């Protein structure tokens, strides 16, 4: 058009519309005085050759051809079909799936209780009990509360209005209302008071926790019973009451002070669990006013990162499958050394940033509080007391009458009740009040709930009085296991960043302020009852990416139903034993296609179907994955492989996992998987790192790796070294040298020419920089210090008096001085030893097959050398770990290249070539 | 209606006027006070020379070393003075008098006709004409300034008694508005002195004028040896 060029919409850019010389000035002063602003530059969308004219739509939903169930699995079988002149990119195609869900009883997506949250603990409901008469004989005993101030109490009730002449009277069903009461702090005369009481026939219950359903829509609770003629009535019953001293006298002067409306209710602790019981017998008794409420712990249940086991990957029985109609071949070969869920994982690592949720595809890294995992103990700033005081502000007082003085007398006073009061109400001396360390209580609730609670189950004990599972997998028997908080209380290696010695092996993501999981958990709601509506990505390195080009392909995936597998909970507990259920309703396939111009797409099919312009992919990950067991507290690993052939060997990587969090696949269902917490395998949740100390790696046999005198200790890669004689540790911890210079080599070879933090771009979630924790504490030497004595958690006492014994129940005991812990500050310090550690969460082990230990290409130089290209070798590696009480595993991802390559001859026909070197099929 | 009026002057009327008796007779005298005074009424005795002497006090508490034959009576508004038989030392000037509202004040006194340890030293005596001013000091011993405070009494010739003023032990000064601030009083703790300062001196401020102090709970007791004012023109 006209104006358009004239006006910039259209035309050519400044630097070629303006004068020459004004552009090579602009050039000249552009650092200094930059004139781009000044001028426009259009910028036009091409006409033709990109989008079509005729009707074609964006997205294609496709109902499954065939849907099989089995109780652990069901397949779903789709008809893909890619009309001509149309093209399909795989990446925009998921499975969108419908169902019910259940995540049970033990879903608790909070913590605390629900009801009664302010009430204190131990404090009981209104109740009453029978007890034992002596002066067989038992009489009724009441303990409550009558906040309402009525009119009158006659025998119809309270008082508390009137129709005119008339006088209204309580009605029983729901009045008075509990919540109610006097609205003014200092006391009154209330010779008419009114009450609800719970019957004896009712449980005792303290009130934390207490929730009784409602009944009528004024709140009322009272339990209805189903008449003769077939109505509901309530059986609300009266209790009046007066003072004993009144109901001294004859009689006649008698009447009744206080009126309890008494009430059977389905009284209930749905988020709450007995901290401590009194008495094993059962029934209502005074001794039973005195139980204590504790919340349940809390356990978010959701689906796990990126969908991450939903779908059938690396498993032969149960093999995902691509293909053409014509063609009965699959494009789809699967094996079980391949990991597809944690190459996703790592790959999206790569490409974005996992700190960021997106919805869809349930991406929401698993992670944990970094002050959960290593604990920085800087005590408290309670350097100010904090007082709680009466509401009326002064407490407790007396009576004053008003004197005044004699003025023509020495010290003459007289009594003067002629204008005031003689009843004048003054306390003497400061306000009454009590005192708490807010901080100190806060800091402690912290530990005690992120740390205390989670623990390993052998410093816990089981509650008294109470029933508990025999199974130690279910949230009952995690819920009711008493942990003492003396274990993580405020004086925890105070003063230093240090990680307890028994939570380092304990899973960090297995907790509740796993930000991730507790997202996921949300998306679904806040019910156990979740009818849920989700898309879900295919992750197969050969589809994910692929171009589909025209013609209809058979598109069969399989889905598993295994609670332990497809949801994820915050504790870990069996979610079989534990009640919940997954149900899929329906499944579809949508596909969405680019509104590609015909002609465009033609040529576009054209050039794709020939052989030079095969796709190519390669799995992200590139390894052959091996696990191998490792029996409880066995601390030498040896693994050996039989002579093969080594070319193109990218290096090794490993990690250390537990049986337990480790399920079987390529089985289909795996019977002995009592386990529903994070998957280290699966979703790159790797904690265990640390206790590697060093690997042996053994060429052939003698012939050991990488030799030549490189290390510093050149037999063998040493990780960490307790008490190094030659000072071979590094950063202020236990590790040494030669694996710190290994790790920062493989990650971002810094290592020699000086260290230094490397680009945040190249340090990402799962890097080492980024995850390595190195940590250092004093603790007391029971060797030098000469007045050392071993004092367990049984006879430590400090607060005492101010909290509760070996249990998070009530204050208990006296105020004395503490005897624990011994001090390391001060003029005082006892002789001290030096602890240094370190954590590295999340990453790997790597140990590259490079000659300088440097990426400079994935194909290492040693990959290609003669002596692994051109003959045959064994490899012997030796592992040396920390023992740990339980079974685990090696898992060691051989490094190598896992390529496949996709040739479309004609419509419907897809042909593939896999290839894996080393480690091949 | 009826309620006793503070914050105003408390009359101590007595009667009779003046009396003639000999010895061995019975005397009664009366004082009727504008408003009750619970039971704050004392008897002093006077004669020309020395200075007054406590007899009773709190109406009918006789004073340390007060011969059996003094007694006092009532409460409230009226109260008697008896003296059951006469004696030729008793023939003196008789004082009502009531503390229990500033100003002090006591009665008119009568006039007993025939028919036929704790130390206080004032200054000299001294004269001066009418427009002027005068200052008397009262040195104290046998006791603290801090724990009493001393007051400042005056009788002029054919007159009552008048209370003048006061500075109490923490040095708040009280003084009867019937002076319309001509008075001043003032006290050296140091030197254990009292000072009593008149302005505006008039012909009428012709009196013998007293330091004294009370007990911690009985009225005035101790008394100085009184000092001069002459005024003339």
């Amino acid at each position: 058009m006209p104006q358009w060029s004239y006006m910039h919409i259209s035309g050519q850019d400044a630097s070629e519309y303006l004068s020459p010389g004004l552009v090579q000035f602009a050039r000249a002063t552009e650092t200094y005085f930059s004139l781009n602003n000044k001028f426009r530059n259009p910028t036009v969308a091409p006409t033709h050759d990109v989008t079509t004219d005729r009707s074609q739509r964006l997205t294609l939903r496709f109902i499954p051809v065939d849907r099989e169930d089995t109780a652990y699995s069901y397949k779903a079988r789709f008809t893909l079909a890619v009309g001509d002149n149309r093209v399909l990119d795989m990446a925009s195609t998921y499975f969108d799936i419908r169902g019910v869900l259940d995540r049970g009883p033990t879903f608790k997506p909070y913590s605390g209780t629900a009801y009664n949250a302010l009430a204190p603990k131990g404090a009981p409901n209104p109740c009453e009990w029978d007890e034992a008469a002596t002066a067989e004989q038992q009489k009724t005993h009441v303990f409550g509360q009558a906040p309402y101030s009525g009119i009158n109490i006659t025998k119809e009730g309270i008082q508390i209005g009137v129709e005119g002449q008339t006088p209204k009277y309580a009605d029983k069903t729901f009045q008075p209302e509990p919540q109610i009461g006097e609205s003014q702090w200092y006391e009154t005369e209330i010779n008419h008071a009114a009450g609800r009481v719970l019957k004896k026939t009712t449980p005792m219950k303290p009130c934390y926790g207490s929730y009784a359903k409602p009944t009528n829509e004024n709140g009322g609770q009272g339990i209805l019973v189903k008449q003769q003629n077939g109505k509901l009535e309530s059986q609300v019953e009266m209790q009046f009451f007066s003072t004993t001293e009144a109901a001294a006298g004859n009689g006649d002067n008698l009447t009744p002070k206080v009126v309890l409306y008494s009430e059977d209710v389905d009284i209930e602790t749905p988020d709450t669990h007995i901290s401590y019981m009194p008495t094993i017998k059962e029934g209502n008794s005074r001794e039973l006013m005195g139980q204590q409420s504790m919340p349940n712990r809390p356990n978010y249940i959701a689906f796990r990162d990126n969908f991450i086991g939903l779908m059938y990957y690396n498993s032969t029985g149960n093999m995902g499958v691509l293909a053409g109609q014509a063609s009965q071949l699959n494009a789809v070969v699967d094996l079980q050394d391949r990991n597809t869920e944690l190459s996703y994982q790592l790959l999206l690592d790569s490409i974005g940033d996992r700190t960021r949720y997106f919805s869809m595809w349930n991406q929401a890294v698993d992670s944990y509080d970094p002050d959960v995992r290593i604990i920085e103990n800087h005590g408290t700033e309670d350097e100010l007391p904090n007082y709680c005081f009466p509401l009326g502000g002064v407490g407790n007082n007396s009576t004053y009458t008003k004197v005044k003085p004699k003025t023509g007398q020495e010290n003459g006073w007289e009594k003067d009740a002629t204008e005031f009061s003689d009843k004048n109400e003054i306390r003497v001396g400061n306000n009454f009040a009590m005192e708490i360390n807010l901080n100190a209580n806060l800091w402690r609730n912290f530990l005690y709930s992120n740390i205390a609670l989670y623990l390993p189950d052998k410093l816990k004990y089981s509650p008294s009085n109470v029933k508990i599972s025999d199974n130690p997998n279910t949230y009952d028997y995690m819920n009711k296991r008493v942990v003492a908080p003396g274990l993580v209380d405020c004086y925890i290696n105070l003063g230093a960043r240090w990680s307890l010695d028994y939570m380092d092996n304990v899973n960090p993501f297995n907790h509740h302020r796993n930000a991730g999981l507790r997202y996921r958990s949300m998306l679904l709601g806040n019910g156990r009852y979740v009818p849920f509506h989700i898309q879900v990505p295919q992750k197969f390195f050969a589809i994910k990416n692929l171009l589909l080009l025209p013609g209809s392909y058979t598109y069969e995936w399989n889905f598993r139903k295994d609670v332990n597998m497809v949801l994820q909970s915050s504790l870990g507990n069996d979610l079989r034993v534990d009640g919940a259920s997954i149900k899929f309703d329906s499944i579809c396939l949508y596909a969405t296609f680019f509104p590609m111009a015909h002609n465009t797409a033609s040529t576009l099919e054209a050039m794709l179907r020939n052989d030079t312009n095969d796709q190519s992919f390669n799995d992200y990950l590139s390894a052959a994955n091996m696990l191998y067991p490792i029996p409880a507290n066995a601390t030498n690993v040896p693994i050996s492989i039989p002579s093969r052939n080594w070319a193109a060997f990218r290096g090794w990587a490993f990690t250390r996992l537990k049986t337990k969090e480790t399920p079987s696949l390529g089985s289909g269902y795996d019977p002995y998987y009592t386990y529903s917490g994070s998957i280290p395998y699966l979703d790159g949740t790797f904690y265990l790192n640390h206790t590697f100390k060093k690997v042996a790696i053994t060429f052939d046999s003698s012939v050991s790796w990488p030799g030549n005198d490189r290390l510093l200790t050149p037999n063998e890669f040493e990780i960490k070294r307790s008490v190094d004689g030659e000072g071979y540790n590094v950063a202020q911890c236990n590790m040494t040298k030669d694996w710190f210079l290994v790790q920062m080599l493989a990650n971002y070879n810094i290592g020699y020419q000086g260290f230094y933090i490397p680009e945040s771009y190249k340090d990402r979630m799962y890097s080492f920089f980024r995850n390595f924790q190195p940590m250092s504490r004093q603790v007391v030497d029971d060797t030098k210090y000469k007045d050392y004595q071993q004092v367990g958690i049984l006879h430590q006492h400090n607060n005492s008096g101010f909290v509760g014994y070996l249990a998070p129940t009530m204050r208990e005991g006296q105020a004395y001085p503490a005897n624990f812990p011994y001090p390391l500050i001060g003029k005082t310090a006892v002789d001290s030893i030096t602890q240094k550690k370190f954590l590295c969460d999340r990453t790997l082990w790597r140990i590259p097959f490079s000659s300088n230990f440097m990426s400079m290409g994935a194909l290492t130089d040693l990959g290609q050398n003669l002596l692994y290209a051109n003959s045959a070798h064994a490899l012997d590696m030796t592992f040396e770990v920390d023992p740990m009480d339980e079974p685990t595993l090696l898992y060691v991802l051989f490094e190598v290249f896992d390529v496949v390559r996709v040739h479309r001859p004609h419509r419907g026909v897809i042909e593939t070539v896999y290839l894996r070197t080393p480690f091949s099929a | 209606d009826y309620k006793d009026d503070d914050d105003k002057d408390i009359v101590m009327t007595q009667s009779p006027s003046s009396l003639s008796a000999s010895v061995g007779d019975r005397v009664t005298i009366t004082c009727k006070a504008s408003q009750s005074v619970t039971n704050d009424a004392a008897w002093y005795q006077k004669k020309p020379g020395k200075a007054p002497k406590l007899l009773i006090y709190q109406a009918s508490t006789r004073y340390t070393g007060v011969p059996s034959r003094f007694s006092g009576s009532g409460y409230g508004t009226d109260f008697t003075l008896t003296i059951s038989s006469l004696q030729p030392e008793d023939f003196a000037t008789y004082f009502c008098h009531q503390d229990y509202s500033s100003p002090l004040t006591f009665g008119q006194g009568t006039k007993v006709e025939i028919k036929r340890q704790v130390q206080l030293v004032q200054s000299g005596a001294e004269d001066k004409k009418p427009g002027a001013s005068v200052k008397v000091s009262c040195k104290v011993s046998g006791f603290s300034l801090g724990r009493y405070g001393v007051h400042w009494v005056r009788q002029a010739p054919g007159q009552g008694l008048e209370w003048m003023g006061v500075i109490w032990r923490g040095g708040t000064t009280d003084y009867n508005a019937k002076f319309q601030g001509r008075v001043t009083i003032t006290k050296d703790d140091s030197k254990s002195t009292v000072y009593m300062e008149l302005s505006s001196l008039r012909s009428e401020d012709t009196a013998v004028y007293y330091c004294a102090r009370q007990g911690s709970n009985f009225p005035l007791a101790y008394w100085g040896q009184g000092t001069l004012v002459t005024v003339s023109s």
